[PDB]
């Protein structure tokens, strides 16, 4: 699972057998990172209108 | 069912009989109305291609 984003610790307790998290309108929020098992947020990127 | 416009209202009209109100009521009323909606901005290269 690819993209680009801000990495930072999450809140969000995962399942054990879940890895990937998605919010209502089904884009990637959420992650596990497989080496150590701990939830990232996914904050993209500070795109903005110039 | 079949539906009911409303209850019927046979009027005592004649040509000489007037009803004339002796008494009145203040009432208020609400009217909502649309202003405006959420200003929304798309950056369309990022939604096609990111
Ligand atoms: C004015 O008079 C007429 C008749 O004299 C009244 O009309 C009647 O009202 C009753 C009440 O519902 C009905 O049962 C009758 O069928 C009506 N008759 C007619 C010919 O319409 C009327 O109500 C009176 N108006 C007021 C404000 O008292
Ligand atoms: C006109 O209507 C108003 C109310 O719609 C009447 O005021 C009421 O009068 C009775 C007895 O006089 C009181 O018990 C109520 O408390 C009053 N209501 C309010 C809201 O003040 C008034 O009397 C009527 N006038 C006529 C000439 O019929
Ligand atoms: C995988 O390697 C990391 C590296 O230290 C280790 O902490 C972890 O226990 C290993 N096993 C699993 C299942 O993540």
């Amino acid at each position: 699972l690819t993209g680009t984003g801000v990495l930072t610790e999450s809140n969000k307790k995962f399942l054990p057998f879940q890895q990937f998290g998605r919010d209502i309108a089904d884009t990637t929020d959420a992650v596990r990172d497989p080496q150590t098992l701990e939830i990232l947020d996914i904050t993209p990127c500070s795109f903005g209108g110039v | 069912y079949t539906m009911s416009l409303g209850a019927e209202n046979s009027v005592a009209y004649s040509n000489n009989s007037i009803a004339i109100p002796t008494n009145f009521t203040i009432s208020v009323t609400t009217e909502i109305l649309p202003v405006s909606m959420t200003k929304t901005s798309v950056d369309c290269t990022m939604y096609i291609c990111g």
